C-alpha cells in the first residue's frame, strides 16, 4: 500500500518538476528538453512499478489526499483513481511521450522557441494523466479542458500562420460542442445521484440514464472525432508532426473513447446507449477511412487512419466491450 | 466597518498633501495597505454574520466584494498614472480623489445593514464614476456616455426609492438583519407587481439587464481605463449584492416574476457574445461580454437556489477580475497604437511574448477554464439552471461556445497571424503594466486553492 | 405637525423643559461634523479670492470652525428636544388611549401555519 | 481625419453619389 | 521581460521563503495542537477551538 | 479602416428609418425568440411541477438544487 | 517628522479600530446574557468579552 | 482658417531618456521607487502573506467543527440505535396543526 | 487517526504469497528497497518532529452548542428569541450536510473496497445512505436560498397536514 500510492503520486509530480523548472528559471538552459526527456523516462520507469502490482494481484486503490470544497453534499476532493485504466494507460502514454520527445529534440531542433515546445507537450501530458487518473467528474473536466488548450496552443504552434490558427480554433469549437455534453451529464449525475465520483455514480446505478449517456456520446463525440465532429481531426495536422504523434493519433484523441470506457458500468446496462455508440463508431469508422482512401498529404492520410480506428473503438464500445476497447487504444 | 472607511477617507489628505512626484507611490502604497487589511473581514461564521454595529455587517457575501473593491484601487492607480502623466498636478488629485471617494462609497454600500443607506450609497457611486468618465474619457461620446450611465440608472433607481421607503413604512424596517426576521411572504397582486418591479429594475439596470444595457457598451467603452475596471470589476456587482439582499422580501411572488426576466438574459447571453463575435472595437467587445457574463448572475439569482447564489458570487467575483485584467490589456495595446480598432494591431506574440503570455491568461480565465473560478461560478450556476429546467442546458452550453469564440478570436486577432507593418511604436511591455496583469491574474489564480472564501453567505 | 405644542409658548427657540434633557457633547459627532463644514467653508473662502487653501488667514478659518459649531451646538439642542417631545406625546396618547391601542396576544409558531412555497 | 471623410447619409443626387464616391476612394461606376 | 520577471520572482520569494521557512519552523517545533475533552469548569477561549497555532494566533489577535 | 469602424458603430442609428421591413424584422428576432424560450420553459416547468407535487417525478436522491 | 505623511492612512487605521471596540462597549446589553452563551464569571473575571 | 490651437503633441516613448524606465514616472529615482513601492507592498506584502492568512484562517465558516460536531452525533446514533436523521427536524409533540 | 465506529472498515483478510514460479519477483525487493531507502528514514524524522511535539502538549477543544429554545416556541416578530432559534438551526443544518457527506463517503469506499462484488456486498451502506438522503430531502430540500427555520417549520407542517390527511382517508 505504501508503495503503490507513493509511486503513484511520484510519477506526476516528478513530471510536473520541469514546468517549475522552466518558470523558475534565469539562465539559457544547457538542453532543457533533454531535461524533460530524461524526466519523463523516468516517470515511465517509476509507473512501471504500480503496473506490475497490479499485475501481481489486481491491487486498486484511491488516494483521495486533499479536500479542495464542500458544497454541502459534495465533497470535492483531489481524488485519484489508480485501476486498471490508469495502470495500463498511464506507461503507454508515457513511454510514447518519451519516444515523441526524443524525436522532438530531432525534429524541432531549428525552432529558437524549443523549450516552449517541450513546455507545452509536457503541460499535455500533464492534462492528460489528469484526465485518464481522476475519480471525480470536475478533475476529469479539469484534464478534459486542459488538454483541449494545449491542442489549441499546439496546432496554433506558427502562430504567423492563418490556417494554423484556424484549425485550433475550430479544434476548440468542436471540442466545446462536446463539453455541452459533458456538462450535461456532469448536471444529470449532480442533480440525480448527488455526485461527482465514480464510486457513488456505480453504486447507485441509474436505470433511466438516457440522457447521461448521451451527454457522455455527445462529449466522445467531440473529443474523440466522431461524425457530425470529426472535421478538427484532420485539420490539426497543421501543428507540428510531434503534436500530431503525440496528442492528435495516440494519448489526446481517445479520451472520449477512454471516458466511455470509464463509464462501462452504465454502459453495460444501456441498449440504447450501446446501439448510438455501435451506429455513431460504424459511422465514423466508415467516413474517415474512405475518405483517407484518395488524400494525398500524408498526414491527412493518418489523421484519418487514426480517426477511423477511434471510430473502431466507439464501435467496440457499442458491442459492450469496453476492455477490448481499452486494449485497442494501448495497443 | 469604520476601521476601513476612516483610511479610505485618510487616502484624501495623503494625496492632496503629498509632493507633486509622489502622489501616485503614496496613495498605491496605503491603499495596498488598506487592501492587506481587507482580509481581517473574513471572520466569517457558518451561521451568523459578522455584525459590527447598528449600522454596518459583513456576510460572506458582502466580504468578498469589499476585499475586490480594496484590492482594485491601488491596480486602478497603476493603470492611470501613464495616460494622466501630462495632466495638470490639481486635475490628477482630483482624479485620485474621486477614485477615493468611490472606494468609499462602495465600501459602506456592500456593508450597509439597513437599505435605505444601502440606497443612498448605491447612488452617491453614480456622481465620481460620471465624473470620472465625463472629465477623464477620451472622446467626444464620453458626455452622451455620462448620460446613458446616468440616466438608466435613475430612472431604474428612484422606484427602488419609493418601494423602500414603502418596506420602511409598512414592515416598520430597513434593517436587512431585521428583514431576516420580520419577512412576510408576498402574495399574487398587481400592487405586489410593481412592488417587485420597483425592488429589481434598478438592479436589473446596474447588473445590466439585456434590453436594459445600452448604457453599458458606451460607459465602458468611453471611460479611462480606472473607470472601466470600476465599471466593470465591481459597479455591476452592486445590482448582484443588491438582489440578493431584496429577494428576501420578494417571495413566493419571484418564482413567477422571474420568468421574463431569466428569458431576457438566457437569450440575451446567446445576443450579447454573438455580438463579441462581430465587434470590431476591442474594449466594446470586452463591454458586451461583461453583458454575456452578468445575464448568467441574473439568472442564478432569480432562480434562488443555493448552488445558484454560490455560483453567482463566484461569477460575481471572478469576473470582477477578469474583465478588469481585459480592460487592462486592451488599454495597454491603446496606449501604443491610439485607436480601440482591435484589427489595426495584429501579431503582437512577435513584439510582446509576455504579454501576449497575459493574453493568453486572461483568454483561458475568460472562456471559464478548469478549475479557475470563473469555470467554478459558470459551472455551479449551469447546475442549478439544469435543476431549474433540463432544457436551459442547451442554452448554457451553445453560450459556453460561443464564449470560446470570442475569447480565442480576441486572442488571435490582436495576438496572432502576421504583424502590422506600418505600426512601428510598438514599446516594449513596461514593468508597470506586466505588474498590473499579475496583480491581476495571480490573486485570480490562487483563489482556485482556496475558492471558499468567494462562494457567499450560504457555502 | 407639532404646532399646537409650540404655539401656547411661541417663538422659543429652547423652552424651559429642554433643559430637562441630555444636552450634546461637545464630542458629539453630529458637532464635529458641523465643524468639519466650518473648516469646508474656510477652504472655500481662501480658494475663491484666490489664497493658498490650508495656511492662509487662520484666524478666518477658525472663527468659521467657532461659528458653525457654536450654532450647531443649539441645532443639535433643539433637535434633540422636538424628538423629545414627539416621543411624550406619543407615549402620553397611547395612555391615555388604550382602547386604540390593544396588547397583541403574540402567538409563537407552533400554532402560527405559514404556507410553504417550494423554490425548485 | 474630420468630418467629410466620415461616412454619412444615403446619397440620392448623383452630386451626392460621386461626393460619397471620391470619399470612398472609388469609381463612380463601382460605387 | 526578464526583468519583470526577475524582479517578480525576487519579490515573490523576498518574503515567501522566510514565510515557508516560519511555517516549518512552527509546525516542526512549536507544532500542532491536540484534540482535547474539555475540563470540567474550564472556560477555553474562543482561540482554543482551532488546531493550527497560526489559526489559533490569527483569532486570538485580529478575530 | 477610421471610416469602416465608424460605419459599422456610429453611423447606424442616424441611417435607421422605422418602417416595414424593420419592424417586422425586429418583432421577428428581438421578441420571437423571447417568446418561444417562454413558453418552451414555462411548458417544462409545469409539467415538472405537476409531477413533482403528484408524487410522480423520480427525486429519489436529489438533494442538491 | 520628515516621514509624516505615512501615519496619516495607518494611525487612521489604528483610530478606526479604536472606535471599533469603543462601540463594542456601547453594544453590550447582553454581555453573559444570550441563552446560547451564558455562564458563571470565572475569578478575577468582570467581563465575559471587551 | 480655423482658430488659434496647439497642435497635437507626440507622444512621448519613456525608454529615450531612460532605457532604464520601469513605466512609473519620467523621473528615474521615483520609476524606481514607485517600481519598489508596487512589487513589495503588492508581492511581498499582500499576496504572500495574504495567502498565508486565508491558508490558515480559523475553520473559516465552522466547517471542520461540523465535520467533527458530525462524527460525535453519527456515533452516538449508530451505537444507540437511533436513525441517522429524522426526516422532521422540529419535534411533532411541539406543532399545532390547524385543524380541519 | 479516527474513529473506527463512526469510520467502519471490515477487518482485511490478505492471503499469504504462495509463489509457484522460480522467478523472483521485482515487487519484494522493491518493497525492501522502500523499507530502506524511504520508509526508515522517513520514520526517523518523523519521531523527530513527534519529540518536538511532546516537547510541548498543548491542547484544542470542541465547542459544544447548548441547546437553545427552537422556532416552534419563539414568538412571532419577536427577534431575540428567533434569532438564537435561527442560528441553531444554521448549526443543525450545516452537521446534517456532514452527516450525509459521512455517509456518502461510507458508501463510496465500500463501493471501492468491494471492488467488483460491490452491488451485492454494500446493501447496508446504500441503505443507510438512502435512508439519510431521503431525511435530508425531506428536511432540507426545496428551502431556498433564503432558507429559514420559518421556512423548514412551514415545510414541516406542510407535510404532516398530508400525511394526516393520507391518514385519514385511509380510514
Ligand atoms: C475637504 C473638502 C472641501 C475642500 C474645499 C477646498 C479644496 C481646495 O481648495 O483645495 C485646494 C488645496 C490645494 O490647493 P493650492 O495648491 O493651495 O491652491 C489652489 C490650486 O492652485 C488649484 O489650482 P487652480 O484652481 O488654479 O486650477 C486647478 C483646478 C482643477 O479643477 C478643474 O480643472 C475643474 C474640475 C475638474 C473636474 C471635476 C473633478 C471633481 C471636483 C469636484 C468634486 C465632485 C465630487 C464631490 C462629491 C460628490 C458630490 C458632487 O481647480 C482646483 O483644483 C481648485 C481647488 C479645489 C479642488 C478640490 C475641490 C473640493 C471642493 C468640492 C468637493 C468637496 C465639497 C463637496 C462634497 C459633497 C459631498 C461629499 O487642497 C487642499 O489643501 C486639500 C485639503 C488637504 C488638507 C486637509 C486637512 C484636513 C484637516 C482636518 C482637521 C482640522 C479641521 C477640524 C474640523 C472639526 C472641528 C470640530
Ligand atoms: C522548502 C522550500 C519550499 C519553497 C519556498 C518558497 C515557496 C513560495 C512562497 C510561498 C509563500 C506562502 C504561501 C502560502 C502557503 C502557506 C503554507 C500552507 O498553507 O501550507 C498548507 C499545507 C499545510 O501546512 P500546515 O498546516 O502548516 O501543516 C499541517 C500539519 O498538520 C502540521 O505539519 P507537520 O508537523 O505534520 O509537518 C512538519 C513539516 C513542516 O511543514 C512544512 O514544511 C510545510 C510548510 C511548507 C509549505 C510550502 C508552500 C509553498 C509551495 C510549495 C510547493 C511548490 C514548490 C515549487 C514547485 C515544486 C514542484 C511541484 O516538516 C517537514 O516538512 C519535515 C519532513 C520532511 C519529510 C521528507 C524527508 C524525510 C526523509 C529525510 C531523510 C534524510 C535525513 C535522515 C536523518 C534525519 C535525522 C533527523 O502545507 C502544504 O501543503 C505543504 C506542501 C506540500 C504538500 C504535499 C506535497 C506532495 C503532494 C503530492 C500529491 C498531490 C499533488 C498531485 C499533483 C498531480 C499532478 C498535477
Ligand atoms: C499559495 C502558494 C501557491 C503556490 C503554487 C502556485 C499556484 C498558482 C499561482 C499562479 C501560477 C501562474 C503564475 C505564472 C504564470 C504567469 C506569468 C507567466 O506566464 O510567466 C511565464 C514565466 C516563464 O516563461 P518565460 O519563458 O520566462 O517567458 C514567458 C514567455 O514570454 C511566454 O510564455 P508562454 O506563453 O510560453 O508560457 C505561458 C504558459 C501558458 O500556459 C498555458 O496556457 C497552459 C495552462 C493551461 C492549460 C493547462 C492547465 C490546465 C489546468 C490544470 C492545472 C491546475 C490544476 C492541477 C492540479 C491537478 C488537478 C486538479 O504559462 C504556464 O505554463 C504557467 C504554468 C502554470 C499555469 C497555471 C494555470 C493557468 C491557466 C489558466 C487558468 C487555469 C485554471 C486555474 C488554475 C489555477 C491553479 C492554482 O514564468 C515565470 O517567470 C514565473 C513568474 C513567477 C510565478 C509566481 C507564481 C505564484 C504567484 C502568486 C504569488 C503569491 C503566492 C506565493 C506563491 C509562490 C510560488 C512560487
Ligand atoms: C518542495 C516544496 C514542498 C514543501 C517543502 C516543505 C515540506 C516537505 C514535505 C513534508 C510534508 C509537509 C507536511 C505535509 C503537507 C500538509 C499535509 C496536510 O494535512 O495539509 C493540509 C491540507 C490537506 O487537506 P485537509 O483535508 O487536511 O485540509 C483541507 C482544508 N479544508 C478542510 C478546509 C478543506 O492541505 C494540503 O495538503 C494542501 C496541499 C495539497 C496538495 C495538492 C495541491 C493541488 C492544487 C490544485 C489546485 C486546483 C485544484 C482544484 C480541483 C481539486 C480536485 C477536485
Ligand atoms: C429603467 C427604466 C425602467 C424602470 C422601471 C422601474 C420599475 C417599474 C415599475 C415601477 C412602478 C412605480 C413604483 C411602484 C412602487 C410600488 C410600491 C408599492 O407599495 O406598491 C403597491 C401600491 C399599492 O398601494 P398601497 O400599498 O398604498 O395600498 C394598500 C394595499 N392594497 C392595494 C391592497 C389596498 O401600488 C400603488 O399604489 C401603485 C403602484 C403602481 C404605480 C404605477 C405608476 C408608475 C408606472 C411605471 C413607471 C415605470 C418607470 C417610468 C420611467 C421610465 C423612464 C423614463
Ligand atoms: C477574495 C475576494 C477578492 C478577490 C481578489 C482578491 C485580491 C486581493 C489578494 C489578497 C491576498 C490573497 C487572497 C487569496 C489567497 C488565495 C490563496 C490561498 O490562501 O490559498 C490557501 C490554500 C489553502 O489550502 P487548504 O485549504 O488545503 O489548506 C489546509 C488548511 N491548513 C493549512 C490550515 C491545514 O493554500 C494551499 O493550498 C497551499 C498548498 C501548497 C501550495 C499550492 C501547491 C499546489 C498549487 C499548484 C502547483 C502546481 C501543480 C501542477 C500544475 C502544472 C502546471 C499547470
Ligand atoms: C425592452 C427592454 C427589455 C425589457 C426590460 C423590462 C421591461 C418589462 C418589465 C415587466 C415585464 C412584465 C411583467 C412581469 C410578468 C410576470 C407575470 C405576469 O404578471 O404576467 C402578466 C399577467 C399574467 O396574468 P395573471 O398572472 O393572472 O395576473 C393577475 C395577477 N393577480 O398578464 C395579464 O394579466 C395580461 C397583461 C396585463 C397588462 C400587464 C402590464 C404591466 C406589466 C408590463 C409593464
Ligand atoms: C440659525 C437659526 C437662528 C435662530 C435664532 C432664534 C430664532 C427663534 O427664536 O425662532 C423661533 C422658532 C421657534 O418658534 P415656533 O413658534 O416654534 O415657530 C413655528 C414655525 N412654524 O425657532 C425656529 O424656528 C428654529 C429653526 C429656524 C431655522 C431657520 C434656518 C434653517
Ligand atoms: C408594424 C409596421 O408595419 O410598422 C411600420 C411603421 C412604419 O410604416 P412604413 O413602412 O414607414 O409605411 O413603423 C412604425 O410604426 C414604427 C415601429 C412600429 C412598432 C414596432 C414594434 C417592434 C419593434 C422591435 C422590438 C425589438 C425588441
Amino acid at each position: 500500500m505504501n508503495l503503490f500510492s507513493s509511486l503513484t503520486l511520484v510519477t506526476l509530480i516528478l513530471l510536473t518538476m520541469p514546468i517549475a523548472a522552466i518558470n523558475f528559471n534565469t539562465h539559457k538552459f544547457t538542453n532543457y528538453p533533454l531535461y524533460v526527456k530524461t524526466t519523463i523516462s523516468c516517470a515511465f520507469i517509476t509507473s512501471m512499478i504500480p503496473t506490475m502490482m497490479f499485475i501481481h494481484t489486481g491491487q486498486e486503490m484511491i488516494i483521495s489526499n486533499w479536500h479542495w470544497l464542500t458544497i454541502q453534499t459534495l465533497k470535492l476532493s483531489l481524488s485519484f483513481k489508480m485501476d486498471f485504466f490508469s495502470m495500463m494507460f498511464v506507461p503507454v502514454a508515457l513511454f510514447v511521450t518519451w519516444s515523441i520527445m526524443e524525436f522532438s529534440m530531432w525534429y524541432m531542433h531549428s525552432d529558437p522557441n524549443i523549450n516552449q515546445f517541450f513546455k507545452y507537450l509536457l503541460l499535455f501530458l500533464i492534462t492528460m494523466l489528469i484526465l485518464v487518473t481522476a475519480n471525480n467528474l470536475f478533475q476529469l473536466f479539469i484534464g478534459w479542458e486542459g488538454v483541449g488548450i494545449m491542442s489549441f496552443l499546439l496546432i496554433g504552434w506558427w502562430y504567423g500562420r492563418t490556417d494554423a490558427n484556424t484549425a485550433a480554433l475550430q479544434a476548440i469549437l468542436y471540442n466545446r460542442i462536446g463539453d455541452i455534453g459533458f456538462i450535461l451529464a456532469m448536471a444529470w449525475f449532480l442533480i440525480n445521484l448527488n455526485t461527482w465520483d465514480l464510486q457513488q455514480i456505480f453504486m447507485l446505478n441509474p436505470n433511466d440514464s438516457n440522457l447521461p449517456l448521451m451527454g457522455l456520446i455527445l462529449a466522445a463525440t467531440g473529443k474523440s472525432a466522431q461524425f457530425g465532429l470529426h472535421p478538427w481531426l484532420p485539420s490539426a495536422m497543421e501543428g507540428p508532426t510531434p503534436v500530431s504523434a503525440l496528442l492528435h493519433s495516440s494519448t489526446m484523441v481517445v479520451a472520449g473513447i477512454f471516458l466511455l470506457i470509464r463509464f462501462y458500468p452504465l454502459t453495460e446496462n444501456n441498449k440504447f446507449g450501446q446501439s448510438i455508440m455501435l451506429c455513431l463508431g460504424a459511422m465514423t469508422t466508415l467516413f474517415t477511412a474512405m475518405c483517407a482512401l484518395t488524400q494525398n498529404d500524408i498526414k491527412k492520410i493518418i489523421a484519418f487512419s487514426t480517426s477511423s480506428q477511434l471510430g473502431l473503438m466507439m464501435v467496440t464500445i457499442g458491442i459492450n466491450q469496453p476492455h477490448l476497447a481499452f486494449l485497442h487504444i494501448c495497443t | 466597518m469604520l476601521k476601513y472607511i476612516i483610511p479610505t477617507m485618510m487616502l484624501m489628505p495623503l494625496t492632496w498633501l503629498s509632493k507633486n512626484s509622489m502622489i501616485w507611490i503614496n496613495t498605491t502604497l496605503h491603499s495596498l495597505l488598506i487592501s492587506l487589511t481587507s482580509l481581517l473581514l473574513l471572520n466569517q461564521f457558518g451561521d451568523n454574520s459578522l455584525n459590527f454595529s447598528l449600522t454596518f455587517f459583513s456576510d460572506s457575501l458582502s466580504t468578498p466584494l469589499l476585499i475586490l473593491t480594496m484590492w482594485l484601487l491601488p491596480l486602478m492607480l497603476m493603470a492611470s498614472q501613464h495616460h494622466l502623466s501630462k495632466e495638470n498636478l490639481a486635475r490628477k488629485k482630483l482624479f485620485i480623489s474621486m477614485l477615493i471617494l468611490l472606494q468609499l462609497f462602495l465600501i459602506m454600500t456592500f456593508t450597509a445593514t439597513e437599505l435605505i443607506f444601502f440606497y443612498i450609497m448605491f447612488e452617491a457611486t453614480l456622481v465620481p464614476t460620471l465624473i470620472i468618465i465625463t472629465r477623464w474619457g477620451n472622446q467626444t461620446e464620453r458626455l452622451n456616455a455620462g448620460l446613458y450611465f446616468l440616466f438608466y440608472t435613475l430612472a431604474g433607481s428612484l422606484p427602488l426609492l419609493v418601494a423602500l421607503i414603502y418596506i420602511q413604512n409598512t414592515m416598520g424596517s430597513l434593517n436587512f438583519l431585521i428583514l431576516q426576521y420580520w419577512v412576510q411572504p408576498m402574495p399574487n397582486s398587481w400592487s405586489n407587481t410593481f412592488m417587485w418591479l420597483a425592488c429589481m429594475m434598478a438592479f436589473m439596470v446596474k447588473m445590466p439587464l439585456y434590453g436594459l444595457h445600452l448604457w453599458l457598451p458606451k460607459a465602458h467603452v468611453e471611460a479611462p481605463i480606472a473607470g472601466s475596471m470600476v465599471l466593470a470589476a465591481i459597479l455591476l456587482k452592486l445590482g448582484g449584492y443588491g438582489m440578493m439582499r431584496i429577494t428576501l422580501l420578494l417571495n413566493p411572488i419571484t418564482d413567477f416574476m422571474a420568468y421574463p426576466f431569466i428569458m431576457l438574459s438566457l437569450w440575451g447571453m446567446i445576443m450579447t457574445s454573438s455580438i463579441c463575435l462581430r465587434q470590431t472595437d476591442l474594449k466594446s467587445l470586452i463591454a458586451y461580454s461583461s453583458v454575456s457574463h452578468m445575464a448568467l448572475v441574473i439568472v442564478a439569482i432569480l432562480i434562488q437556489t443555493p448552488w445558484s447564489y454560490m455560483g453567482a458570487t463566484a461569477l460575481m467575483i471572478a469576473h470582477g477580475l477578469t474583465s478588469s485584467m481585459l480592460f487592462c490589456l486592451a488599454n495597454s495595446n491603446y496606449e501604443r497604437v491610439h485607436s480601440r480598432t482591435m484589427i489595426l494591431a495584429r501579431g503582437l506574440q512577435t513584439l510582446l511574448p509576455l504579454m501576449a503570455a497575459w493574453w493568453l491568461l486572461a483568454s483561458l480565465t475568460n472562456l471559464a477554464l478548469p478549475p479557475s473560478i470563473n469555470l467554478i461560478g459558470e459551472l455551479f450556476v449551469v447546475m442549478s439552471t439544469f435543476s431549474w429546467s433540463n432544457i436551459t442546458i442547451i442554452l448554457m452550453g451553445l453560450n459556453m461556445v460561443i464564449t470560446a469564440l470570442y475569447s480565442l478570436y480576441m486572442l488571435i486577432t490582436t495576438q496572432r497571424g502576421k504583424h502590422t507593418h506600418h505600426i512601428n511604436n510598438i514599446l516594449p511591455s513596461f514593468t508597470r503594466e506586466n505588474a498590473l496583469m499579475s496583480l491581476h491574474m495571480l490573486p485570480l489564480l490562487l483563489l482556485s486553492l482556496n475558492p471558499k472564501i468567494i462562494l457567499g453567505p450560504l457555502y | 405637525m407639532m404646532t399646537g405644542r409650540q404655539a401656547r409658548a411661541p417663538l422659543q427657540f429652547l423652552p424651559d423643559e429642554a433643559r430637562s434633557l441630555p444636552p450634546p457633547k461637545l464630542t458629539d459627532p453630529r458637532l464635529a461634523y458641523i465643524g468639519f463644514l466650518g473648516y469646508c467653508s474656510g477652504l472655500i473662502d481662501n480658494a475663491i479670492r484666490r489664497r493658498p487653501v490650508l495656511s492662509a488667514g487662520l484666524h478666518r478659518q477658525f472663527l468659521y470652525i467657532t461659528s458653525f459649531v457654536f450654532v450647531g451646538y443649539y441645532l443639535l439642542k433643539r433637535q434633540d428636544y422636538m424628538y423629545a417631545v414627539r416621543d411624550h406625546d406619543m407615549f402620553s396618547y397611547i395612555k391615555s388611549h388604550p382602547e386604540d391601542f390593544p396588547e397583541k396576544d403574540k402567538k409563537t409558531y407552533r400554532e402560527v401555519f405559514e404556507e410553504f412555497h417550494p423554490v425548485r | 481625419i474630420t468630418k467629410d471623410m466620415l461616412p454619412g447619409p444615403y446619397p440620392k443626387t448623383p452630386e451626392e453619389r460621386a461626393a460619397a464616391a471620391k470619399k470612398y476612394n472609388m469609381r463612380v461606376e463601382d460605387y | 521581460d526578464k526583468r519583470f520577471l526577475k524582479l517578480l520572482r525576487f519579490y515573490i520569494l523576498l518574503t515567501g521563503i522566510p514565510v515557508v521557512i516560519g511555517i516549518t519552523l512552527i509546525n516542526v517545533f512549536i507544532g500542532e495542537a491536540e484534540l482535547a475533552e474539555i475540563p470540567e469548569g474550564y472556560v477555553p477561549e474562543h482561540w482554543e477551538y482551532f488546531k493550527h497555532p497560526i489559526s489559533r494566533w490569527i483569532a486570538r489577535t485580529f478575530f | 479602416l477610421i471610416r469602416w469602424t465608424c460605419a459599422r458603430s456610429a453611423n447606424v442609428y442616424p441611417n435607421f428609418r422605422p418602417n416595414t421591413k424593420t419592424s417586422l424584422l425586429g418583432a421577428l428576432f428581438g421578441i420571437g425568440p423571447l417568446i418561444f424560450w417562454y413558453y418552451v420553459f414555462k411548458t417544462d416547468r409545469d409539467r415538472k411541477e405537476k409531477l413533482i407535487q403528484e408524487g410522480k417525478l423520480d427525486r429519489t436522491f436529489n438533494i442538491s438544487y | 517628522r520628515d516621514h509624516w505623511i505615512h501615519v496619516l492612512v495607518p494611525v487612521g487605521f489604528v483610530f478606526g479600530y479604536y472606535l471599533d471596540r469603543k462601540n463594542d462597549e456601547k453594544l453590550a446589553a447582553f454581555r453573559n446574557k444570550s441563552l446560547l452563551y451564558k455562564r458563571e464569571l470565572k475569578p478575577q473575571e468582570e467581563v465575559t468579552w471587551k | 482658417l480655423r482658430w488659434q490651437e496647439d497642435p497635437e503633441p507626440e507622444d512621448e516613448n519613456l525608454y529615450e531618456k531612460n532605457p532604464d524606465s520601469h513605466g512609473y514616472d519620467k523621473d528615474p529615482a521615483v520609476d524606481v521607487w514607485n517600481m519598489r513601492v508596487v512589487f513589495f507592498f503588492g508581492f511581498s506584502i499582500v499576496l504572500v502573506l495574504g495567502s498565508t492568512f486565508v491558508a490558515y484562517l480559523p475553520d473559516y465558516r465552522m466547517q471542520e467543527w461540523a465535520r467533527r460536531e458530525a462524527e460525535r452525533l453519527v456515533k452516538y446514533r449508530e451505537a444507540h440505535g437511533l436513525p441517522l436523521m429524522e426526516s422532521n427536524c422540529f419535534d411533532p409533540s411541539k406543532i399545532q396543526l390547524p385543524e380541519d | 487517526s479516527w474513529d473506527k465506529d463512526v469510520y467502519p472498515e471490515p477487518p482485511r483478510r490478505t492471503p499469504a504469497p504462495s509463489p509457484q514460479t522460480s522467478l523472483p519477483n521485482p515487487i519484494t525487493y522493491l518493497t525492501k528497497a522502500f523499507d530502506l531507502l524511504v520508509d526508515r528514514p522517513v520514520t526517523l524524522v518523523r519521531e523527530f518532529i513527534e519529540r518536538q511535539h511532546a516537547k510541548n502538549k498543548y491542547y484544542y477543544y470542541h465547542r459544544e452548542f447548548r441547546r437553545v429554545p427552537d422556532i416552534t416556541e419563539c414568538h412571532e416578530k419577536d427577534v431575540l428569541c428567533m434569532f438564537e432559534a435561527e442560528m441553531q438551526w444554521k448549526r443543525d443544518y450545516k452537521v446534517d450536510q456532514e452527516i450525509v457527506n459521512i455517509i456518502q463517503e461510507r458508501l463510496k469506499a465500500c463501493q471501492q473496497r468491494e471492488g467488483e462484488s460491490h452491488r451485492q456486498n454494500c446493501a447496508k451502506e446504500l441503505q443507510q445512505f438512502t435512508q439519510v438522503v431521503k431525511a435530508y430531502q425531506d428536511r432540507y430540500h426545496d428551502l431556498g436560498a433564503h432558507y429559514s427555520a420559518r421556512k423548514c417549520l412551514a415545510k414541516q407542517k406542510q407535510r404532516m397536514l398530508a400525511e394526516r390527511k393520507a391518514t385519514k382517508e385511509a380510514a
